[PDB]
């Protein structure tokens, strides 16, 4: 989410309670400027939280002009040391399938199943990205110069075009993005309104802790993962 | 001896239809053959157990029926005086199975009902073995996979009335490996 | 009756914890609205579980004293499980609904399912095993298992079935709440395999720790430390607050500032496993009858036999 989720506490505005002091938003506030400052990112949102056994992991991710480009996180313990943490492939994918379990709050934790934590935390976050980033329908404008810029225009959705999946894509690689209408499960997705209507929250089921943000008023929007960081493959059973 | 009621030749022991009881307490009512047993007709035992069937030498044969002393009962195919072919098995507690038999134990395709939970085992039997690729319904989860030991093992798979599959692998007992993702067929 | 869900929610702030100041005020007025209605000695706003089409903001009520093969009963006064009426609400305003009472043999023992809440308390609940009951009494099973494994307190606060409030509670530094789990203990009764808090004969005792253990022996799954402690307003310290993640009930929270302490669950309701959800296997496959010679041939005489002792 944007620093628009960082003046308010937009997070806990969306029902599922877990989000940022007011301690750490003043703190993730200032620090996320000087992270745009320090590194030139167009934007600097938020991405969320991996709740670890020690330590929270506070992620933030980089945003290009350009903004489908494999986009750049960083990641903090005490909010505001903020460090570049390396991108994912397709290896670091592949090295994490033999370990499960909770995050440990210090990065230089080692699995023998060795593999680092700061490992886990690229591939679980790029996992996360791939998976359930959301971006409302018509948020991003595929400009012709071959580049994704914000649909600076964008009016929020109609409240006919909330309920729907197809009205909600996944912010990477592919109107250009993909639905959420074939994201098996089919009832992978909770969709739920909040604050008299004004509030739409979409919350993961296949990654708990995810939940996005959106006002059908305005273009307010935003998704932030907070959770533990795993996947619910008891998915189909749980629906 | 006991006693008996019915028709005989001059030579041949009894061949007709009537009522016998044995020295050791137990009555039958039915047909009967040369010295022998064949045809229609019902056992009554002294513990409680009971038959209705067909018979050909001395043996039970055919379809037929059966109640245990336990309270359990059978009907079905028999052979060689053991239950044999497709026949069907009601347990103390209402669960049943129903499939193939091969000397009195349960052998090839069947399906055995849950009655207490609902849910059906359906597949392959090894000499009264759940064992062999076998797939078992829930109310609403169907498994696809294979068991050993009266136990899922190896790879695979689960299928949802909710639209999608989920692959997996049994490792231990009653435990499930990393789950693989899920499949849209 | 009605406490002060505003203060607990500041507290809860301090951790990122809670639903919004003006979200936990209207949970506040409900609350409020539901001591009105109903003759309640004492409530809190237990937490709120997510569903998938609509939550449910759950209620904790105790009622003033004398106003509102084999199967286990269920605690039909307020001993163990049934100490609390459980009241459930899914945006603020719409009335309350009264929860059923937990049934040992279906609802507690049901555990080994794992599902969603639909929001709807009327839902069907489609599981192995077969869940006797609809979502109000899962929902209604995941509270009990949930308050057994995450309402807790410090090692004071109360003297030890039942207890009371220690009025001589010197208060334990939040350093010393947040550096050991020793310190803190558990709030309610434990829930027996048989889904019962005091045991029932069903015609040898199953033994659950007692009222006033620490949560320290509260472990574990493959070696993950349950209750991760950390301090709220790690820049000033000297004004923290005890912050503790359970990490077996997942947005389970307990807290504390050394005198007093609220618990809270914001989660989905749902008990953290390392490896993935094992559907339970089915009972054993029963055996026939074994073929012993009680239900052997029959053997009928031959008559030449019949001739040998006829001749007498």
């Amino acid at each position: 989410m944007d620093a628009d989720s960082l003046l308010l506490s937009l997070e806990l505005a969306s029902g599922s309670g877990q989000g940022l002091s007011p301690d750490r938003r003043a703190s993730l506030l200032t620090s996320l400027m000087l992270v745009k400052r320090d590194y030139r990112f167009a934007r600097v949102l938020f991405w969320g939280r991996i709740l670890g056994l020690v330590a929270d992991y506070y992620i933030a991710q980089g945003l290009s002009e350009d903004q489908l480009a494999p986009r750049k996180t960083l990641y903090s313990l005490n909010c505001t040391e903020w460090s570049l943490l390396p991108p994912a492939t397709e290896e670091m994918a592949m090295q994490i399938s033999v370990v499960s379990g909770r995050f440990m709050g210090d990065p230089s934790h080692e699995y023998e199943h060795q593999i680092k934590e700061e490992t886990r935390l690229v591939s679980i976050i790029d996992q996360i990205d791939k998976a359930v980033a959301i971006i409302p329908r018509g948020a991003l404008f595929k400009t012709p110069f071959g580049v994704t810029h914000v649909n600076r225009t964008f009016e929020g959705l109609p409240l006919s075009e909330v309920r729907k999946l197809s009205s909600y894509f996944h912010f990477r690689e592919a109107d250009f993005l993909d639905s959420l209408e074939y994201d098996i499960p089919r009832g992978s997705w909770s969709i739920q309104m909040e604050r008299g209507n004004a509030l739409v929250v979409l919350r993961s089921l296949l990654w708990p802790g995810l939940t996005f943000y959106h006002a059908p008023r305005t273009k307010n929007y935003g998704y932030i993962y907070v959770g533990t960081g795993e996947k619910n493959m008891d998915l189909p059973f749980m629906l | 001896l006991g006693e008996y009621e019915g028709e005989r030749n001059e030579v041949g022991e009894r061949h007709g239809h009537g009522k016998a009881r044995l020295p050791n307490g137990d009555t039958y009512e039915g047909s009967y053959e040369f010295g022998k047993r064949h045809g229609q007709g019902t056992y009554k035992f002294k513990n409680g157990a009971r038959y209705t069937g067909d018979y050909v030498k001395n043996k039970k044969h055919g379809q037929g029926t059966f109640i245990y002393p336990d309270g359990s009962r059978y009907e079905g195919e028999w052979a060689d005086d053991q239950r044999h072919g497709q026949g069907v098995y009601y347990y103390v507690n209402n669960d049943t199975y129903t499939g193939e038999w091969f000397n009195h134990q349960r052998h090839g395709q069947g399906t055995y009902l849950y009655a207490e939970t609902g849910s059906k085992y359906v597949g392959t039997w090894v000499h009264g073995q759940q064992e062999g690729a076998a797939e078992l319904i829930h109310l609403n989860h169907r498994y696809q996979g294979k068991f050993m030991n009266k136990n899922p093992v190896g790879p695979g798979k689960y299928v949802f009335d909710i639209g999608c599959e989920q692959h997996g692998e049994y490792r231990l007992t009653d435990t499930e490996r990393g789950e693989e993702e899920e499949e849209e067929e | 009756s009605l406490p002060n869900v505003m203060e607990s929610a500041y507290y809860f702030e301090q951790a990122g914890v809670g639903l919004g100041t003006d979200e936990t005020y209207r949970v506040f007025l409900a609350l409020k609205q539901l001591t009105d209605t109903h003759p309640i000695q004492r409530c809190r706003f237990w937490g709120k579980i997510l569903g998938l089409e609509m939550n449910y903001i759950v209620a904790e009520v105790e009622f003033r004293d004398g106003e509102d093969p084999q199967v286990i009963p269920k605690e039909e006064s307020r001993t163990g499980a049934n100490k609390y009426v459980y009241f459930v609400c899914n945006v603020p305003g719409r009335p309350w609904v009264r929860l059923p009472s937990v049934t040992p043999a279906q609802i507690v023992t049901a555990r080994k399912i794992k599902k969603f809440f639909t929001g709807r308390l009327d839902a069907a609940v489609i599981s192995y095993p077969p869940f006797p009951g609809n979502e109000s009494n899962y929902l209604r099973a995941q509270i009990a298992r949930i308050s057994a494994g995450t309402h807790v307190s410090p090692l004071g606060f109360y003297q030890f079935d039942s207890y009371e409030e220690n009025p001589d509670f010197e208060g334990i530094q939040v350093i010393d709440l947040v550096e050991s789990l020793s310190n803190w203990v558990h709030h309610v009764q434990y829930i027996l395999p048989q889904g019962r808090c005091n045991w029932f004969n069903p015609i040898e005792q199953e033994v659950g720790p007692p009222l006033l253990t620490p949560i320290s022996e509260d472990l574990g799954i493959q070696n993950i430390p349950s209750w991760t402690t950390q301090l709220s307003s790690n820049l000033i310290p000297q004004y923290a607050i005890a912050v503790l993640r359970s990490n077996l009930w997942p947005g389970a929270y307990a807290f504390s500032n050394g005198k007093k302490f609220e618990n809270f669950y914001i989660g989905w309701g749902h008990k953290y496993c390392v490896e993935n959800y094992t559907p339970p296997s089915p009972p054993p496959v029963y055996q026939e009858y074994p073929s012993g010679p009680e239900i052997t041939e029959m053997n009928d005489p031959s008559v030449e036999e019949e001739q040998a002792f006829r001749m007498t």
